RNA sequence: CUCGA
DNA sequence: CTTGACCTTCCCCTTGCTGGAAGGTTTATAATGGGAGCTGTCACGGATGC
């Protein structure tokens, strides 16, 4: 999701469909757009609670 | 009366008037622009034209 | 229903009144402000279905408001004034007002 | 197979003429292939004319089916298109006629109909906008930014109708026993629906006037001014 | 010009823009990037879900701040489940878990 | 090396050739020799028969052709 | 005064009354809080003024302007006996159409025998 | 010189031709005060008198047949006013010169 | 889904739909078209040919510029595939996921004003009346001065005594954001304390104005408010313009 | 939820998705605005137009709060539900998606090992192609032109099979085996 | 004989004979291997009758029993006589009640001259 | 499309 | 609390048709290959094809 954003989406979601790829939402452009806290600043202490839970 | 419509009123070159002046008025219709169909675009026009 | 231009509207006083003449159309040259009504026009509503506590509150009391509503056209905000010029055009056929 | 195969040149001849824009090129001429191919079991040799001579009929009455039943969104039915180009033919007419656009009015004098007819029929037409194209000179600005939605309930109409709950919620406690529950299963008030006067008089004991003077003396006791105070103001 | 609850759009169901269409203003990505840099992602989720986009999210936080509780209550944007649909539409199966 | 469509389908058309004045005489002809072994050779079973009962029973109760020919 | 006995009054029935004002003809009788009907003396009389008009006079779509001139108090003399006359006239007119029908089926009806006899020749001269 | 170019056409059998004769500009239905007032273009009628004629077919260059002239309506030209201000739906317009 | 295509009536009775309807109707119609021609026995060149032709209308909606030419509408345009509504400028991604439209805004010509001191700035009351407005139902429903939200609005509209004493009880402690457009650096968006002057310009602090790069000529900058308790907080520790 | 998967989409997760077959080209009627049945705005399939109503309006007043109207067929929920639910279109033949063909490298092309200038001489009906041959005088995936496949069907009789259009990638994609 | 032709020789409306096919008055007609009524003399005589019948002044009920009792090859024409007598006393009867309206609106026209008065010997009757 | 920073 | 008498609106029903809407089926001199639109950007990366 942070590279089908950014350019050439029809090349990126073409070679991430038939390969089955998984994201898993690590960075923080795909906590902005699913409208979720970034994992940076005051969302990073809150972050941990959620990464160790788990 | 499509044609002559469509010119006189959906074309590049048939643009509303500033009329917020005498000199607003005057200068608007002594404007040669370059833009219009046969012609340059905003997105491929260098440092030469 | 056509929409109408009417003197009479609802859900509203004598105090946004006062400019509209017998017809519905703002006098020439009266001093308006932002909000207040230049031309008054209702349009009809159709019927719809009501939350069950507003119809105790209009059984309780007689307050029943007919099919009309309000959608008349108003001076936009932050603007002062003067109507120094009123213009209306009619479709043939159709009655005229007193004021047209 | 030979005839359908060898005739393929006369429906590209007669489809050049079709292409006003409501359907592509190539569907013109896939409608015409099927009016061929109805055209050659119905055509006889025995009569003594040319195959061209009838099959310009069923390729011509197959392109102009599709081009009225396809090609338009809102979807017009057959008799319908016959009723506006009547109108048209004659709106062409009467221009070179007369020198100026015809008012409904003078032409209901030449189609011999009431003007409120032809008032209805030139409502009908104006296939719609599309939602991207750009409404100034622009291409950023498109037509889909400036839609608003209307289905939506208001921000501040959604709070004061909890508060009305709240209110309502809180005066019917002063009545004590009866006269609220039927108050609130006469008006549906926190019910999964509304229940009339007999199913109501079914539940507590048989009675269908006792609940409407229950009913009474409850909009009685609202009415007093000292509980209905605070249901002033929710009124306007 | 100012603006604070009015005339969201059709499909997108983000509000309008322009004076006359009485719209607020766009917090475009330069803008996200230096709340990104800031460290504010409180600021960041509200100007994402509960201001523009979600449908039960500013209905409830209307109700709250009249209420006199400021409390964010978040939830998915309305954009990003009409980008799982227009997705989808491809024949390319997209979901979460 | 094309991709307008309309180009392969004029293509495709235009390998087949047109036809004169007999010979659409001559493939009528090959039609109605086509259904004529259709039409004499259903004469060899019953539901021939059935055609042949319901055809005349219809007509029992009863160019645009003389009915005494239909009797 | 409600719609129980208004209708015995006059000499009209309920449903008849509710139609006449749902067709649009007289005075909108006016209403008290439960949905009911009140009535007063002009009702009274433009009621019986459009029931005469139905048994001996009119019919419903003239009997709609003498109700709309009656309770006028600018009304004169003129309007009326014109549209007494004419529809008088008329009266002679089906009088004389009846009488058309009467003597088409007297000329007709005699030299016919009805007996056990079959083949009578009115009846197959009538058909065609 | 536009007239000119495309008339004389004939028809596809060589059988007929349309000749040009002449064109006229008719007078404004409304004057510039009023088409600012009811939002409609200024311009003029244009008219053309056109010459249909009919060759023979059996003859090698036959033109009596029969001439049919008429005068043929054919849309309107948006005038210029005093200014070189069009006026298109009750706005005024200034065409541009261009440079290519 | 019907409602991300939608098919809106306008205010004058002309529809305006969108464009997927186009498309999709042509699938549909060749998908027809081929059912019935596979059971009227028909020739070799008709069915490869329809074949051809719903290939070409499914990719033309899929993708629409790639295989050939472009398909055009009616305006003489290319009409705007299902993959010309993901990428670019005017994908979802791009122009209306990563960057919003947000309420609770406003935008204004800056002036300069030296009376100022570092964590302040000027606000017009016509504006901090219409930024702060559930705020100020929320405070007039509390002390009583009106009784439900619907008799609170009248209150606003009329601009009456208590609203302006009200307001500066909201506005103080209260900061608000300040974005001026490009946004370059982290230092283009800081959050300040309000004021209140008549008039209709932000007042800005004369100091500011280097990490702004903005001069007083006919600038316009953007008023975004926080809401919540959090990013109120995230404003008077980490935004503050006491602290860049 | 905490990560999103992406992957191809079968035929049966389609029709898992989807609430109804569309079948005909119709958006609305012309008189009332009213939406047709199995069109590309169908009551049925899509949703009810207004809250809490069908559309021959039997069933209103949230008292029926999950019922199907026996003439409409129209299911009484939200009018929110037509953003969510989605139909689908049963094709009388496969097509290519276009994505997986002419986005580049082919990925088409790359999976059978064959150039995207001999794939689309099979797409558009212009060339043949050997699915399997019995006598290997034809190997595997050798494109033949239409007219030498006259001569290879009277040379052979039925011993090979060719096909041509989008059905013969299809039947090439399914007869491979991955694991050799 | 499709169903525009009858139209022309009798006279009536073609959605008329529709109508006397939907109620039970006339002999229902073939069909023609597809949706086309087709006629025959038959019908013909019976839609000439009717209209005649129509046009004299028998109503649909009795004029719907004319044609069962011309149809059939008896025709007892007592009954046919009966039914005949009973129409025209039936025509005696309307008569004389509407010669008794003209009677008694002729009594009541002959005052109100029509001047520019405010009062009238009409409106204050029936009122 | 023209204008403003 | 109870009984019968009255009210409300709303749906169906009475003739002798007539008006309108929505759908389907044919028609026989001879007609046999489209046309609209693009040219005044630059810089890559990387398929591709002898
Ligand atoms: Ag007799
Ligand atoms: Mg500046
Ligand atoms: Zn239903």
């Amino acid at each position: 999701i942070s590279a089908a954003s950014f350019q050439e989406t029809t090349r990126v979601l073409t070679e991430a469909a038939v390969a089955g790829k998984r994201d898993e939402l690590r960075g923080l452009k795909e906590n902005v757009i699913v409208g979720r806290l970034i994992p940076a600043g005051t969302g990073y202490a809150y972050h941990q609670d959620r990464m160790r839970r788990r | 009366s499509a044609a002559v419509k469509e010119f006189f009123g959906s074309s590049q070159l048939s643009q509303f008037m500033d009329q917020n002046n005498p000199l607003s008025e005057i200068t608007h219709k002594r404007r040669i622009s370059a833009l219009g169909p046969g012609g340059l675009t905003r997105e491929r026009a260098g440092f030469e034209v | 229903g056509p929409e109408e231009i009417t003197a009479d509207i609802p859900n509203v006083g004598e105090a946004a009144l006062s400019k509209l003449d017998e017809s519905g159309i703002v006098y020439i040259g009266a001093e308006v402000t932002g909000g207040d009504i230049l031309v008054g026009k209702v349009t009809p509503k159709g019927e719809t279905q009501l939350t069950p506590e507003e119809k105790l509150l209009r059984a309780i009391f007689g307050e029943k408001a007919s099919d009309v509503k309000d959608s008349s056209l108003r001076v936009p905000n932050g603007v002062s004034g003067t109507v120094i010029d009123v213009q209306v055009f009619t479709r043939d056929g159709v009655e005229k007002d007193k004021r047209a | 197979k030979e005839m359908v195969e060898a005739n393929l040149r006369l429906v590209i001849s007669i489809a050049k003429k079709y292409t006003n824009r409501g359907l592509q090129f190539l569907d013109l001429i896939q409608e015409g292939n099927i009016g061929l191919m109805k055209a050659v079991d119905k055509f006889e040799y025995r009569r003594g004319y040319k195959f061209s001579t009838y099959a310009t009929w069923w390729i011509r009455q197959a392109i102009t089916r599709s081009i009225a039943d396809q090609a338009r969104t809102i979807r017009i039915p057959v008799h319908m298109i016959e009723t506006i180009n009547k109108l048209n033919r004659i709106s062409r007419q009467m221009l070179q006629e007369m020198g100026r656009e015809p008012t409904p009015e003078e032409l209901a004098e030449r189609m011999l109909m009431p003007e409120d007819k032809i008032r209805k029929v030139l409502k009908i037409a104006k296939e719609p906008i599309s939602m991207e194209t750009p409404i100034g000179d622009d291409e950023d600005s498109h037509l889909g930014d400036f839609i608003e939605d209307t289905t939506l309930e208001l921000p501040l109409d959604s709070a004061t109708t909890e508060s009305l709950r709240a209110a309502t919620h809180d005066v019917l406690a002063g009545l004590t026993a009866r006269e609220a529950k039927v108050l609130r299963m006469r008006f549906g008030i926190d019910m999964n629906t509304d229940y009339t006067l007999e199913e109501v008089g079914k539940q507590f004991d048989v009675t269908r006037e006792r609940i409407r003077q229950i009913e009474a003396k409850a909009l009685r006791k609202l009415r007093h001014p000292s509980r209905s105070e605070v249901l002033r103001s929710f009124l306007d | 010009h100012a603006r604070s609850t009015g005339s969201y759009s059709l499909v997108t169901q983000q509000p309008l823009g322009g004076k006359a269409q009485f719209g607020g203003q766009r917090f475009g990505e330069m803008e996200v990037w230096a709340l990104e840099a800031y460290g504010a992602a409180y600021t960041l989720q509200e100007m994402l879900t509960v201001k523009s986009d979600d449908v039960n999210g500013r209905t409830k936080m209307y109700k709250n701040i009249v209420d006199g509780n400021h409390q964010m209550e978040p939830g998915m944007p309305e954009s990003f489940n009409v980008l799982l649909k227009e997705i989808r539409s491809l024949g390319i199966n997209i979901e979460l878990e | 090396r094309t991709t307008d469509p309309v180009r392969m389908y004029m293509r495709e058309m235009g390998t087949v050739e047109l036809l004169t004045r007999e010979g659409e005489i001559d493939i009528a002809k090959r039609i109605e020799d086509g259904i004529n072994q259709v039409q004499c050779s259903v004469a060899e079973y019953p539901e021939a028969i059935t055609y042949l009962l319901e055809q005349y029973d219809r007509v029992e109760a009863e160019n645009s052709i003389d009915p005494e020919l239909a009797r | 005064m409600n719609i129980s006995d208004v209708a015995k009054i006059t000499g009209l029935t309920s449903k008849a009354i509710r139609f006449y004002e749902e067709k649009g003809l007289v005075t909108p009788p006016m209403r008290s809080e439960n949905g009911y009907r009140t009535y007063t003396q002009q009702h009274l009389n433009e009621l019986t003024l459009l029931r005469q008009a139905r048994q001996v006079g009119f019919n419903l779509e003239e009997s709609g302007e003498l109700v709309n001139l009656f309770n006028d108090p600018q009304r004169h003399s003129a309007d009326v006996k014109r549209r007494t006359l004419e529809k008088v006239a008329e009266i002679e007119r089906h009088i004389e159409e009846l009488q058309s029908m009467r003597d088409q089926l007297l000329a007709l009806a005699n030299a016919c025998p009805g007996d056990d006899s079959a083949d009578c020749p009115i009846i197959e001269n009538l058909s065609g | 010189a536009a007239f000119r170019s495309v008339f004389p056409i004939q028809s596809y059998s060589g059988n007929s031709e349309l000749q040009y004769v002449s064109y006229r500009l008719g007078e404004p239905v409304f004057d510039v005060q009023e088409c600012q007032i009811r939002g409609v273009t200024y311009s003029a009628p244009l008219r053309v008198k056109l010459r249909l004629v009919i060759y023979e077919r059996e003859a090698p260059e036959g033109t009596v047949k029969d001439i049919k002239e008429q005068e043929v309506y054919m849309g309107e030209i948006p005038l210029m006013t005093d200014n070189g201000t069009f006026v298109i739906n009750g706005t005024e317009r200034v065409i541009v010169s261009q440079l290519h | 889904p019907p409602d991300l295509r939608p098919l809106v009536p306008l205010d004058g009775g002309r529809f305006a739909t969108s464009d997927l309807n186009d498309l999709y109707r042509r699938v549909i119609n060749r998908n027809n078209r081929l059912k019935r021609l596979l059971d009227l026995a028909a020739p070799d060149i008709i069915v490869r040919n329809e074949k051809r032709m719903l290939q070409e209308a499914v990719d033309a909606l899929l993708d629409n510029g790639r295989r050939g030419r472009a398909i055009t509408g009616s305006n003489k345009r290319p009409l705007k595939s299902l993959a010309d509504m993901i990428k670019g400028k005017q994908g979802r991604f791009r122009q209306n996921l990563l960057g919003k439209r947000v309420d609770y805004s406003g935008r204004s010509v800056i002036t300069v004003g030296p009376y100022l001191r570092l964590h302040q700035c000027g606000l017009p009351k016509k504006m901090a009346l219409e930024l702060f407005k559930p705020f100020i139902y929320g405070k007039l429903e509390l002390r009583g001065l009106a009784t439900t939200i619907k008799a609170a609005k009248k209150m606003v509209e009329r601009e009456e005594a208590v609203v302006w004493d009200i307001l500066d009880e909201v506005i103080r402690e209260h900061p608000v954001l300040l974005n001026r457009a490009p946004t370059l650096h982290r230092l283009g968006i800081q959050a300040f304390e309000p004021v209140l002057i008549e008039g209709k310009a932000i007042q800005l602090h004369p100091l500011v104005c280097a990490a702004y790069n903005a001069d007083f000529d006919g600038d316009q900058m953007a008023v975004h408010v926080p809401l919540t308790l959090e990013a109120q907080l995230e404003a008077r520790a980490l935004m503050m313009s006491t602290n860049n | 939820f905490d990560a999103i998967k992406i992957a191809l989409a079968s035929p049966d997760m389609i029709r898992s998705w989807s609430f109804g077959e569309v079948k005909k080209p119709e958006t609305i009627n012309y008189r009332t605005f009213k939406p047709e049945r199995d069109g590309l705005f169908c009551a049925r399939i899509f949703g009810p137009v207004k809250d809490y109503e069908c559309l021959c309006g039997k069933y209103k007043r949230l008292k029926h709060r999950g019922v199907i109207c026996e003439k409409c067929g129209v299911e009484v929920t939200q009018t929110k539900v037509r953003r969510e639910r989605m139909g689908h279109i049963e094709l009388a033949s496969p097509t290519a998606h276009i994505w997986f063909l002419k986005s580049l490298p082919s990925r088409i092309g790359l999976l059978l090992d064959m150039p995207l200038r001999d794939i689309e001489r099979v797409l558009y009906f212009e060339s043949y192609v050997v699915i399997e041959g019995g006598m290997t005088n034809l190997e595997r995936q050798q494109i033949l032109t239409e007219e030498q496949y006259l001569d290879a069907l009277e040379e052979f009789g039925d011993e090979f099979d060719a096909k041509m259009g989008a059905e013969a990638i299809q039947a090439l994609l399914k007869s491979m085996d991955l694991e050799q």
